[PDB]
RNA sequence: UACCUGGUUGAUCCUGCCAGUAGCAUAUGCUUGUCUCAAAGAUUAAGCCAUGCAUGUCUAAGUACGCACGGCCGGUACAGUGAAACUGCGAAUGGCUCAUUAAAUCAGUUAUGGUUCCUUUGGUCGCUCGUACUUGGAUAACUGUGGUAAUUCUAGAGCUAAUACAUGCCGACGGGCGCUGACCCCCUUCGCGGGGGGGAUGCGUGCAUUUAUCAGUGGUGACUCUAGAUAACCUCGGGCCGAUCGCACGCCGGCGGCGACGACCCAUUCGAACGUCUGCCCUAUCAACUUUCGAUGGUAGUCGCCGUGCCUACCAUGGUGACCACGGGUGACGGGGAAUCAGGGUUCGAUUCCGGAGAGGGAGCCUGAGAAACGGCUACCACAUCCAAGGAAGGCAGCAGGCGCGCAAAUU
RNA sequence: UAAAGUUGCUGCAGUUAAAAAGCUCGUAGUUGGAUCUCUCUCGGCCGAAGCGUUUACUUUGAAAAAAUUAGAGUGUUCAAAGCAGGCCGCCUGGAUACCGCAGCUAGGAAUAAUGGAAUAGGACCGCGGUUCUAUUUUGUUG
RNA sequence: CGCUACUACCGAUUGGAUGGUUUAGUGAGGCCCUCGGAUCGGCCCCGCCGGGGUGCCCUGGCGGAGCGCUGA
């Protein structure tokens, strides 16, 4: 399980990990500080996240981002890049001289954090809004709710 | 484009500079200060559309470079000033002051007061920071940073400030049951005691105000103005004491103001 | 000239864009500053609101930190051995953020005299230079030799640090951007990064 | 006002259209007496332009030895008005037009905790620990010599200023704080004993600039916020802590009151920029599109004011589509809004308000806080002006006016 | 544009007037049967704290430029308009409504929906057995 | 089916008309030449007597050059 797969250096930019030991009362690897926040409006911070051992600089609880706007939701539907799955969000628009709606969807390609393994396709996630990370990404996930067609 | 504009039309204008559209294209864009610009009063407006000591933009000109013109306690010559909510205007050479109060409709009454309380003006604070060597600041809503404040003078509170000295002098903090002012969004103008605050994280808190008549209304907390103690005002409110009257007592009024009046 | 526009991009779907307006001045881009290695040369460039940018073209010294005994010291910087993004930016020697590099030692060394109350340890050519041996030996009293023992209690440098103290060079990373603020700054390579980066250069060359 | 009428047949019911009917908008014809308000070269040609004007600006308070005028003593530096010229500021607003532009612009909503910000208003402004009673190349105006057919072209010479610019530490000058340590004294003891304060040649002392712990001062829903502390750094193209003016005549080599102008930096005052939460016309005789050329994502950088494939290198194959992707068309700038009221809708919105874009077409820049500016510059392309043929000078989709185009629109 | 119920959502038509695919499977789309009525802190009716299973509704409450439109007042000499108008210096007005959809907030739960226990892998209880201890103590810190 | 009131498609046509739509080359340019630097500049080794902290030497106009020192 190596964290350095890159050809720089992966390591949280707050913690310094290069503090000065003693040698008697050292015997294996001690510990790891882990950098971690609370993120505002309610949620929880997952326990992978916490006692983990991944870099993610975009990361909602271990990272440099900042939840802030918009706070949605929707259901994963492709998980076929790195750290970055696709969630669709269904709709109903009003047309008015019909009086009646028509089904519409987007697609929203959000960033995840590696604190949610085993997120499946039909879980339904709830990002919020961050800074643009890349092109098309502006939302983090937040929170993965399991889907009720699930073991 | 290009950089900031400099000119407002008269169409564009707040609404309740109470404006016509037949007297010219333009209105007077006020000038960067103290108050926003949707929200302010250009000291033309005010001495010339509300005081009419002034006909013309000429005469108010003139009026404003004799220094005869005090906005909290200091003589402003620009005739485009940004004069805003509880500032206090003095004109010694006729010897009135008045404070900058919303009305009941939203608008700036010409409401004066006595040269005492013209020594004063209330400032609700925007922001608390700590600065330079440990250094409490204060940031309020007309742009005066006060150094070392009380320690318990948090954001929302409105505190008191001699105008000639500019220091503190005392404070109201925002909790339920203290007197308050709208000063944005459909109830602005209106005055009521604070009866409870719905706080949204994330979002804009809303709080609840009751009038002297009972009538209850919401509104956004940066549009609440705390302005005494219980219910009690620290400022002497306008001719309206607050109160919103629907459409059917103000006609009421009217129509027997003008039975009794002849 | 140069842009940073987005709208020269295709859109998500990969459908084509077309501008509604020209290149904009806000939207600006400027040749990079390939910080070479040399006699201090740093050109200054006026950017938006007035501002200054510090755009060096030649480095040779640098302001970098030996983080775990908090020294920090102006060190001439010799040499780039390691670039995670391109290698050209290692043959052609030049100074970027996050670029390891070569750095002299002699500050920390001496540094470390000051510190040094340690054990025999690497003291067997001698070097037999005087008035150099009064920063090691010196004549002190009671309490300033106790001082120094105590703090030779807790003395512990890293095998790698002392491999690399021999040879008068230090690995260290450019933790600033030469290109932006004209100072090519950073801290010395310790631990795990140090490991990492030597096999980096190792696994290269 | 929730409305119908004529026309197929020898005649009759019906489908069904054609025609009638009322408004509205542009043109046009005929006619026209008062009076009020009032649109008006949008449609074709974002076609081409003669000429004139449309952006300039001085207070008591930047620089006055221009007798250009002018005073009350031509032995009291500058009495005053003051054209020129240097300096500062504005010229990025306004006005015009709708060519481009179809999640683009725009509207409502939200965010900048991801940036910059002239000016206004508060306004850190003796917080630096070893010639200041005022420093220095200059250069315009002015005076003279000129060149060119020609321009708001400028050269040579003689003078002379500053608010283009301070590289002072006579002043808080005893400092205080944290240090590579020559002297000092103690607790049951003459055996190395564990622990306490002063002291100098020798080092340093601010949030805008990047690489650091426990309190983690005061905040936010949430900071890798603010504040603090230690080690250091601090740009040929340096870096903030003031080398100047204002008529009264006043105080126990000196102090003083009001101002003006500057200037770092903090405060979203005016903004700008960037985020696409939702909403946009017709078209399948457009069904798959994107990925030597970034296409979607990750890592590290470059650049940028900042976030970001914005760009580069490496890595992974992703990303978007019948819930219309992609492509094409639009006599498409978007919106507020405008034309009948049964209810529902159908059309329109070049056009005075808001937002965007452009200045013949592209492109690239200087200055500046702010422009990819065109009543700024530099090229090419297309037109086009003067020429003595060497060269020089252009941009009315500003106000008027012309030509052209037209069914179609005003006074140099 | 209305007339055009001749584009029909309201609200057309398809045996013979124009028209139901030759027929049947079929994915997306659209639609879909009954059925459920010391949890919580200062004083024996109060802010906080809510996963009630998210919602869709419905009704509120904020925020939604002005002008235009609707609309209140006001004898422009009437009116279109305008935001204004007398009394031998004083009184006033310069309102209000609407502002779709999408976002934000708040009752009751009718009615597309979503169904939390079915190899039980389902509250509450006694065990803290190596650990963080009102950011370990509570006579002069062990 | 020997008359006209009747543009386009097909044109054994490539005869024509504001027609830039992308390869491949060339190529404008703020000269951001690190190869460039006769000119322009208070001491730099002097002419010499401006005059002093000593009509006696830390001097106030470089007459005046030398790719030697430095400065945009």
């Amino acid at each position: 399980a190596d964290i350095q797969t890159e050809r720089a250096y992966q390591k949280q930019p707050t913690i310094f990990q290069n503090k000065k030991r003693v040698l008697l009362g050292e015997t294996g690897k001690e510990k790891l500080p882990r950098y971690y926040k609370n993120i505002g409006l309610g949620f929880k911070t997952p326990k992978e996240a916490i006692e983990g051992t991944y870099i993610d600089k975009k990361c909602p609880f271990t990272g440099n981002v900042s939840i802030r706007g918009r706070i949605l939701s929707g259901v994963v539907t492709k998980m076929k890049m790195q750290r970055t799955i696709v969630i669709r969000r269904d709709y109903l628009h009003y047309i008015r001289k019909y009086n009646r709606f028509e089904k519409r969807h987007k697609n929203m390609s959000v960033h995840l954090s590696p604190c949610f393994r085993d997120v499946q396709i039909g879980d339904i996630v709830t990002v919020g809004e961050c800074r643009p990370l890349s092109k098309t990404v502006r939302f983090n996930v937040l929170k993965v709710t399991k889907a009720a067609g699930t073991k | 484009a290009r950089g900031p504009k400099k000119h407002l039309k008269r169409v564009a204008a707040p609404k309740h500079w109470m404006l016509d559209k037949l007297t010219g294209v333009f209105a007077p864009r006020p000038s960067t200060g103290p108050h926003k610009l949707r929200e302010c009063l250009p000291l033309i407006i005010f001495l010339r559309n509300r005081l009419k000591y002034a006909l013309t933009g000429d005469e108010v000109k003139k009026i404003c470079m004799q220094r005869f013109i005090k906005i909290d306690g200091k003589v402003r010559t620009d005739i485009t000033y940004p004069a805003g909510f509880m500032d206090v205007i003095s004109i010694d050479k006729t010897g009135e002051n008045f404070r900058l109060i919303y009305d009941t409709k939203g608008r700036f009454a010409v409401h004066r007061i006595t040269p005492e309380e013209a020594k004063y003006k209330l400032c609700k604070v925007r922001k608390i920071f700590v600065g330079t060597k440990g250094i409490p600041h204060l940031v309020t809503h007309d742009a005066r940073t006060i150094r070392y404040p009380d320690p318990l003078i948090k954001v929302n509170d409105t505190i008191q400030i001699d105008l000639e000295t500019g220091k503190i002098t005392d404070f109201i903090k925002f909790d339920t049951g203290n007197l308050c002012m709208v000063t944005g969004g459909a109830n602005l103008g209106r005055i009521g005691v604070i009866t409870n605050r719905e706080r949204h994280p994330g979002s804009f808190d809303v709080v609840h105000v009751k009038d002297a008549n009972g009538n209850s209304f919401a509104t956004r907390l940066s549009n609440i103005f705390v302005i005494g103690k219980g219910n009690k005002p620290w400022i002497s409110l306008p001719r309206g004491k607050g109160i919103r009257l629907t459409i059917a007592e103000e006609r009421d009024k009217r129509l027997a103001a003008k039975q009794s009046s002849g | 000239g140069i842009s940073r526009d987005n709208w020269h991009k295709r859109r998500k779907t990969g459908g084509k864009r077309k501008p509604y307006h020209k290149k904009r001045k806000y939207e600006l881009g400027r040749p990079a500053a390939n910080t070479k290695i040399g006699p201090r040369r740093i050109h200054t460039v006026r950017v938006r609101g007035g501002n200054k940018k510090y755009r060096a073209l030649r480095l040779d010294v640098g302001n970098f930190s030996w983080g775990s005994e908090c020294c920090t010291r102006k060190t001439r910087i010799i040499d780039v051995v390691y670039n995670a993004s391109n290698n050209e930016l290692v043959r052609t020697k030049t100074l970027v953020k996050n670029c390891i590099v070569l750095i002299d030692s002699t500050p920390y060394r001496q540094w470390y005299e000051s510190h040094y109350a340690l054990p025999l340890g690497r003291k067997k050519g001698a070097k037999l230079t005087p008035e150099e041996e009064e920063i090691l030996n010196k004549k002190r009293s009671k309490k300033i030799q106790k001082k120094y023992d105590e703090r030779k209690k807790n003395a512990k440098i890293s095998s790698l640090l002392e491999e690399q103290f021999q040879q008068g060079k230090l690995l260290a990373c450019i933790a600033s951007r030469p290109g932006q603020c004209g100072r090519a700054d950073g801290y010395v390579l310790e631990g795990k990064e140090l490991e990492f980066y030597l096999r980096k250069i190792k696994a290269r060359k």
